[PDB]
């Protein structure tokens, strides 16, 4: 201390001043994390959204292996599936499906 | 469907059907406040509502039995390798007050990138998969059912697959799970871009649960070198979990901060962890607290645990606990048993019930020393923060190694854990989304571009597939087994023979484990080493020496040894066969009086056996409401009637304590023929004890009863109230 000159700044600061900083500058610490949230993707969160349309956890893998081979994950696991069913009228499950063992993939390019 | 108190809990028919079960319930649930609760005799400051089927504190039995639960909700952790076995265990901590059974993973289920599925023995844990939780909470249901109190099942949303695993547990019901991301980075080496953009998934679902969330600050004591220097780190990770929980959109109200407080004697932990217990509060009104146990400075001896840990009962007390978790007081010993599972349990229900309503009498001197550690640690957080800030923000910060530092921020001894932003399990695992990434699902997070299908559905995703599967629970896809090997009906059959012998477990079903504690008269290795051979000839398979305390370097050392035994004991081989309360004694000479002459008869001067059978000091007859008439030693035999006789006593006894040439029993036959040569032998009891007495021999002398070594006063009571029924 050492942490007492490192606290010069601190000494005149109310309870609740003092709080207030250390709340704010907390948000001010994760809110670019946060950011990163919105604006991204991962394997796990694509696999997650598989999972939440009727897939399995292995169905759910292949797609997402099969999304990744195709720098396609900016669209979205998910959507991909989506898209080809509409298209193709089909089952949301058998379009899934259908891409797990990499069928209509030349579809999901164009 | 049903469930019997006096009935195991059938397991193999809880197994069955798991494509087909749902939860009951979804949710965390909090214990109700009983206020001014009347329970026996007492009343209650700070209960909530009892149970209707429990096993109350041993000592419960001087108060009507009677089981009051504390006000904070109750954890224990519970996960053997097996669930089930574990849903066993589970009951019988439920019954002990437990309303929060937390499942630890199986080992490294971190790494594991997605979902597991089936029943695979678990490594130092359960493997988590949607199989064995729909059995666990399928078995919870049940078990609530029966204590009549919801129970809050509990495990971990953590590493590569936590989106998956949240996913999961909303489904299945989970009431609660630790997630924090900052765990995933420091402890488990995981890419910190891809677990805190996995986190806010996560978070997302959990929060559409309303699941509670624990954190992750209590590794922290752990890694540290010193936990008592680790406090203005601790305010910080559980200040960064709960604004990013809070943010993605959780209620402050499910966000839990897990802690520990950080010392154990000999250091004066009150005195340390106390103002930090204060501060951290004080900082974090509105948020959850989960106070957990100590585990860092435990050993092996269970007393030792067991007092540290109403030590960290009362830091709880004299601050605040939503949630109270506990710790086995065998887990510096070993893997927990039932037993200490229970032991937890009790001790948790025990000192809380015990301090109930302590702060209507104490309170913190908030002015004062304390006061001032308070602030100072308030101020090293802020500092912390600000340097974090400082180089650029979180990630920046664990790269510069700012965490796991063993010196007391802002002292830095520069051998904390560094990340790069670049490395780690899952890096290059990242990807951007564009102008069109979609996902029809609910509860998703980040940038979702469902305007390019209609503008109307942006707030519900999930009307573009008629429903996700968190509201088409059967769209969900159930898978049962993988291996056909390592699952649980491989496990169930190869101990079905156990479902009419019996032997005793540990954790796992027949696995034969007990518990052995002996002295030894000499010095500690000597010792350990003789304590095994002990064992050994005690018929023990893998014995181990798990505890060792040394009473004095040369007088002797205490062992305690686990060990097998091998055979089993058939339930039919037991010959079983099947009393009168201090109660229904009194009860039974308050209403019929009843007179006694004593003495310790002929030349004997011996008087204090017969005192110690009247004096109210060991429980003696005097207790009881006996009018006991005593004539003192060397009392003639002929003497000791002719008062029964002038003062209508009901009973004669008398004191043989010299027993040479069978005096004893001699006078004893005296004290008989005295009576019936004067008539009042069939309208009389008489009772005779002494150090040579044998009770049968004594009454073939013609005596009504004869006692010896080891009569207590309830016994000769016993004796004078039913022998005197028995003659009317
Ligand atoms: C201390 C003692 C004495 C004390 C007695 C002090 C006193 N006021 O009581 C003095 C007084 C020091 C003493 C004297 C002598 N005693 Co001495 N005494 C002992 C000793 C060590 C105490 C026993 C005792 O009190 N036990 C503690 C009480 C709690 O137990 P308790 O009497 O057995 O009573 C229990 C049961 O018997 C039962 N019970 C007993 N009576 C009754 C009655 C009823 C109705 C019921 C329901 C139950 C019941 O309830 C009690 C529950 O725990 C014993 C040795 C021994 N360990 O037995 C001898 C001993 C009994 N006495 C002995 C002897 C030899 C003597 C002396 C002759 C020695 C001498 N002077 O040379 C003298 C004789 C004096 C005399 N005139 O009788 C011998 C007797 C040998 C024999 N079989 O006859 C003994 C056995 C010692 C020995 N082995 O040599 N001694
Ligand atoms: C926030 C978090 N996520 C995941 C894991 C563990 O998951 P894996 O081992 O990496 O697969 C942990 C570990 N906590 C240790 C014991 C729990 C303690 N006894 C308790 O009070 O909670 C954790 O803290
Ligand atoms: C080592 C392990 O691999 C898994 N696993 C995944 N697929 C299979 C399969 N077709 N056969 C056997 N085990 C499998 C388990 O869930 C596990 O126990």
């Amino acid at each position: 201390d050492d942490f007492q000159q490192r606290r010069a700044h601190l000494a005149n600061l109310s309870d609740e001043e003092l709080q207030t900083r250390f709340w704010e500058m907390a948000e001010k610490i994760v809110d670019p994390l946060l950011d990163l949230g919105k604006k991204n993707t991962t394997p796990s969160i694509e696999r997650s959204v598989l999972l939440r349309m009727g897939f399995s956890s292995l169905e759910a893998k292949a797609i997402v292996d099969k999304t990744m081979d195709r720098g396609l994950m900016g669209k979205g696991a998910g959507h991909i599936v989506y898209k080809i069913a509409k298209e193709k009228n089909i089952s949301v499950r058998e379009a899934g499906l259908a891409l797990s063992e990499g069928k209509y993939w030349d579809d999901a390019i164009q | 469907l049903q469930l019997r108190v006096n009935e195991k809990l059938d397991v193999e028919n809880i197994l069955k059907d798991l494509d087909k079960y749902t939860p009951k319930r979804r949710g965390w649930t909090w214990r109700q406040p009983a206020e001014n609760l009347q329970m026996g005799p007492f009343i209650y400051k700070d209960a909530s509502t009892p149970l209707e089927n429990s096993v109350a504190l041993p000592s419960a039995k001087y108060f009507g039995d009677i089981d009051p639960q504390p006000l904070p909700v109750i954890t224990t952790e519970i996960a053997s390798g097996r669930f089930e076995d574990d849903i066993r265990r589970m009951r019988m901590a439920a019954w002990h007050g437990a309303d929060h059974i937390m499942v630890i993973r199986t080992a490294g289920q971190s790494h594991y990138d997605g979902l597991i599925e089936g029943t695979p023995q678990g490594i130092g844990g359960v493997p988590i998969t949607r199989k064995q939780v729909r059995a666990q909470r399928k078995a919870l249901d049940l078990i609530e059912e029966e204590v009549g109190r919801p129970i809050n099942y509990h495990s971990y949303v953590s590493g590569v697959a936590g989106p998956d695993i949240a996913v999961m547990f909303a489904e299945e019901g989970v009431n609660g799970a630790h997630q924090d991301p900052q765990y995933n980075v420091l402890y488990r080496n995981i890419n910190m871009i891809r677990s805190f953009i996995d986190a806010c998934e996560s978070k997302t679902i959990m929060a559409w649960a309303d699941m509670a969330q624990i954190d992750g600050a209590h590794n922290a004591n752990a890694t540290a070198r010193e936990a008592w220097k680790v406090m203005p780190e601790l305010m910080v990770q559980h200040a960064l979990n709960s604004i990013f929980s809070l943010k993605v959109g959780m209620k402050k109200s499910n966000i839990c901060l897990s802690t520990v407080p950080p010392t154990a004697p000999p250091a004066p932990s009150m005195y340390l962890d106390l103002p930090y217990a204060v501060a951290l509060r004080e900082m974090f009104e509105g948020y959850r607290m989960r106070a957990q146990m100590n585990t860092k400075y435990m050993e092996a001896s269970t007393r030792e645990a067991t007092v540290t840990h109403v030590l960290n009962l009362l830091i709880s007390k004299l601050t605040r606990a939503d949630i109270q978790s506990t710790i086995t007081p065998d887990e510096g010993r070993n893997v927990p048993w039932h037993i200490y599972n229970i032991e937890a349990c009790d001790t948790a229900k025990q000192a809380l019930i015990g301090m109930d309503g302590l702060m209507d009498m104490v309170q913190l001197k908030r002015e004062g020393v304390l006061g001032d550690t308070v602030r100072e640690l308030k101020e090293r957080a802020v500092l912390f923060m600000e340097e974090i800030i400082e180089a650029g923000g979180y990630f920046n910060a664990v790269e510069q190694g700012f965490f796991v530092d063993s010196g007391y921020y802002p002292e830095r001894n520069g051998d904390g854990i560094a990340r790069q932003i670049n490395g780690g399990i899952g890096a290059g695992t990242v990807f951007e989304r564009d102008e069109d990434y979609m996902a029809p699902v609910t509860a998703h997070f980040g940038y979702n571009n469902v305007k390019q299908y209609d503008e109307a559905l942006v707030s519900e995703p999930s009307k573009l597939i008629d429903g996700c599967t968190l509201e088409v629970p059967e769209k969900i896809v159930y898978i049962d087994e993988l291996d056909e090997n390592d699952n649980v009906n491989v496990r169930m059959e190869e101990t079905k023979e156990f479902r009419s012998m019996i032997k005793p477990e540990v954790e796992w079903q027949a696995d034969g484990t007990v518990l052995l504690t002996m002295f030894l008269p000499t010095s500690k290795r000597v010792a350990e080493f003789a304590a095994i051979e002990f064992a050994k000839k005690m018929n023990l398979e893998e014995v181990e020496v798990i505890n060792r305390e040394v009473m004095q370097e040369a007088e002797g050392t205490r062992i305690e040894l686990k060990g097998r035994v091998p055979f089993s004991i058939d339930i039919n081989s037991l010959v079983i066969p099947p009393i009168l309360s201090e109660d229904e004694i009194r009860e039974d000479i308050e209403k019929t009086p009843l007179k006694i002459v004593a003495a310790t008869v002929g030349e004997d001067e011996h008087s204090v056996g017969l005192r110690e059978v009247i004096d109210i000091k060991h429980g003696g007859i005097e207790k009881y409401g006996v009018e006991v008439h005593y004539l003192g030693t060397s009392v003639p035999v002929e003497k000791l009637v002719d008062a029964a006789i002038e003062l209508k006593a009901d009973a004669i006894l008398a004191s043989t304590i010299i027993s040479h040439d069978d005096i004893h029993y001699k006078n004893m036959k005296r004290i008989h023929e005295l009576a019936v040569e004067k008539g009042i032998r069939d309208k009389i009891m008489i009772g005779c004890g002494g150090t040579q007495v044998t009770p049968e021999v004594a009454v073939k002398q013609g005596v009504d009863a004869g006692f010896g070594r080891g009569s207590k006063g309830i016994h000769v009571a016993t004796f004078l109230v039913k022998k005197r029924r028995e003659m009317r």
